């Protein structure tokens, strides 16, 4: 006979929710991945600094005079950051993230310029030789779509 | 376990007794009239027993007590109150008024959740649905705005929009909740409930075995509508002047001319009694049936409809 | 410029003229007795009008002409195909027939291109409608896809809105179409209608001037209802032995106590007539507020057009 | 005998605004809490400075190099802004904000990480030494409820 107005508008709520649900976990994803970035960068630095004094890319963390261990560079959705031959690799934790994102993990390596470097950002790779890396190719890589417009470079990148 | 009787049953009865108490019967007689005038056993049965106490000597409040779960304990008080005080016959006419005031309010919530609950629900928002059915057809409509505005001001534009759907539901409303110089030509005349009512009385005072001169002269002083009274006063004037009672009613429109031929017949055969009692019950169920309650709403319905409509148009 | 006349009121005179030729009357008598029991005056002028033309030899047909507002060329024809073959009689049982399917058709879209064409054009899509409005606000709603995806692709997912707006279309067309062992107990007895027509053909018939037992002979030929013509039957050959109406009438169900006490009177006061017009019109009004097929719409209505909108949203 | 329409709808958006009222009023209050917690930070700069400069948590405002006075760093909803001991407290106003979270606050305190801080943010706390903080335990803590997933840290959060 009447009450129309409170059932729709809280259907329509909830409507809304189921809506608006995708766009803050893309949001969300996309948040949490920007963070891997920051913590993965900012040890450039250090492994810039080794590879232009020795001209040789850090092993691991503590050749680049770093956390030793790669767990002491973690963060909320990051359970750590390894440096593996001047390629940085962020790992994201497996709490408090997304869920088709966590365990993921990206890299950040570098390419001689002769007298500088010039850095790189984007999925997991492995470096071959000292002006070489390759697709850790193995299922762990955050997908593209989480990943920044800044950080979209392939293995060949140049 | 027993229930009461139905709000129509109650309320011919409670008139009825009003009516002959206010006619300066006996108390008794009173009662034995509207038992042997009753329709439905039940009514006939108590009535006979009611008046059984009151024969006993009871008072007609204590004799009532007797059907506590037909006469609740506010009647039987607003009885004694009236017997204790000498204006029973004046508590009689203010309980009839309230059991037809009753009855009526009950016929009119419950017409059409039932049927009515869910029809109301439905006709009280159909159109302003369709309204802002037309009004979220997309972007840049007559009157709108474009989403990007801040939603306050969006909203309070519209609020034209939303204040012509609120007095959609208000007209739809009013039509279910009413609905269930020429100076005299002004007046409120006789209706189909004062005739229904008149008619009742008549007949109930002369199946009793009172004259119809002496039902008139007490009729006269009982009847609400003053048009009528006047109107009755008039016939009853001219039928102590010996015109023939027929006659009398054949002089005023509130009477058809089958009412009248009817009473007619009954002058000649000394049938009245008979002929009355059926036209009233032929009215109280024409009465309690009852077409312009329908047609008015459709001009406010689709009227409210196509003014909203107009309304953001513009 | 001349408007026709109501639904409700071309059935009545239709109904009633049908009736009365069908018992042999003069047609300018049954014209004549049509005009003399209507209650609107622009029926009783009219009908004064076309039998003024039938009074100087024209046929029903071109006296009907006199009002091609109220009487079309179709109504016409079929006047004039009877006047023509010697069957007048049986094609104004259809017009009456015809007419009263129209009168019901009319109250029963409208209840809750003509009106009826353009209301249910217009009530068939509103909601889906309202339902394609909010599929197009934007993109990535519940259910959709982004348009980036290939057409072929984007529109069979949606399949599922499409459908929940077919569906809606079925209903609300289900909707306007309906709405416009014991052997015996099974079959079709009087209804309502056919108790209405049976008292407007006698009420009638009486008022023009017929005796009570011509005119059931005559309605008796007339009747829709089998079961109905079988007690008609029973009620003209009891009347006709010596028995009293109102008897006759009293062994079949279909009459209420009313009926037969208000009968019962007018056996005594020669104005059977007049209580078989007001019967009548009783019956006649009780019909056409008999409200469920309107209720039952309204349930269909916004009861789909709310599946739908879950439907995807989910 | 008819308007029950017009009833009901008018009665159904009571009833509607009834169930919105608590999801606007914890959105709502949700919302003052976030801003506490953007005037509590970019604060941390000059704490973080401080401290790594020094090796001492600035004392108060003045020593961080902020607003000397705390109810100059105050919002809408926000009454101040307080830093003790390179413990920044937020102060919720008493005008303008919910019902239950106004003259409530909520702490942000950093950790030596050597070389560097880490921040938190959560609940009240008081700093007991350099490297030790503890619930500011007496009642004027802004309700877990109304607390970001990311300012949900304990005083031993390490």
């Amino acid at each position: 006979f009447t009450l129309i107005e409170l059932m729709i508008v809280i259907a329509i709520v909830g409507i809304l929710a189921a809506v608006a649900l995708p766009a803050y976990q893309d949001y969300t994803a996309r948040a949490q991945v920007s963070e891997a970035i920051l913590l993965a960068e900012g040890q450039k630095s250090a492994v810039t600094e080794y590879y232009l004094n020795h001209g040789k890319w850090p092993e691991n963390n503590t050749s680049a005079g770093v956390a030793s261990s790669p767990t002491d560079i973690k963060g909320k959705y990051v359970k750590e950051v390894e440096v593996k031959n001047g390629v940085v690799t962020a790992t994201m934790l497996s709490s408090g993230v997304n869920n088709e994102i966590k365990g993921k993990k990206l890299s950040l390596w570098a390419r001689r310029e002769n007298g500088s470097v010039k850095w790189f950002c984007g999925q997991p790779v492995t470096r071959t030789d000292d002006d070489t890396v390759a697709d850790a190719k193995d299922g762990k890589e955050i997908d593209t779509k989480h990943l920044p417009s800044t950080c979209r470079d392939n293995f060949d990148a140049k | 376990g027993f229930g009461g009787v139905e709000g129509k049953d109650i309320l011919v009865f409670t008139r009825q007794f009003a009516t002959m108490i206010d006619a300066g019967l006996p108390l008794v007689q009173c009662l034995d009239i509207l038992a042997s005038q009753m329709d439905n056993p039940s009514f006939k049965k108590v009535l006979f027993a009611i008046k059984s106490k009151v024969e006993q000597g009871s008072t007609f409040a204590d004799a009532l007590k007797e059907h506590p779960k037909v006469f609740d304990e506010l009647y039987v008080q607003l009885c004694a109150a009236g017997e204790v005080g000498g204006i029973l016959d004046a508590i009689l006419n203010r309980l009839a008024a309230y059991r037809e005031k009753n009855e009526k309010l009950k016929s009119k919530v419950k017409s059409a959740l039932v049927a009515i609950g869910v029809t109301a629900v439905l006709l009280l928002k159909v159109t302003p649905v369709f309204e802002k059915m037309f009004a979220d057809f997309g972007s840049e409509l007559p009157g709108p705005t474009q989403m990007i505005v801040n939603f306050s001001h969006m909203a309070q534009e519209y609020f034209f929009h939303v204040a012509g759907s609120i007095v959609a539901v208000v007209m739809s409303f009013t039509w279910s909740y009413r609905q269930p110089l020429f100076m005299p030509v002004f007046g409120p005349v006789l209706r189909k409930v004062a005739v229904a009512r008149f008619t009742r009385t008549l007949g109930t005072m002369i199946s009793s075995g009172v004259p119809i001169l002496d039902a008139l002269d007490v009729t006269a002083k009982t009847a609400g509508n003053r048009t009528v009274e006047d109107a009755i006063i008039y016939v009853r004037g001219k039928i102590a002047e010996g015109k023939n009672i027929a006659g009398p009613l054949a002089e005023t429109k509130v009477f058809p001319s089958m009412v009248v031929q009817m009473i007619g017949v009954g002058e000649a055969t000394g049938a009245m009694d008979t002929m009355l009692n059926k036209i009233a019950d032929f009215y109280d169920d024409e009465v309690d049936a009852a077409a312009m309650i329908e047609p008015v709403l459709m001009v406010f319905l689709g009227g409210v409809v196509g003014g909203f409509l107009i309304g953001m148009y513009l």
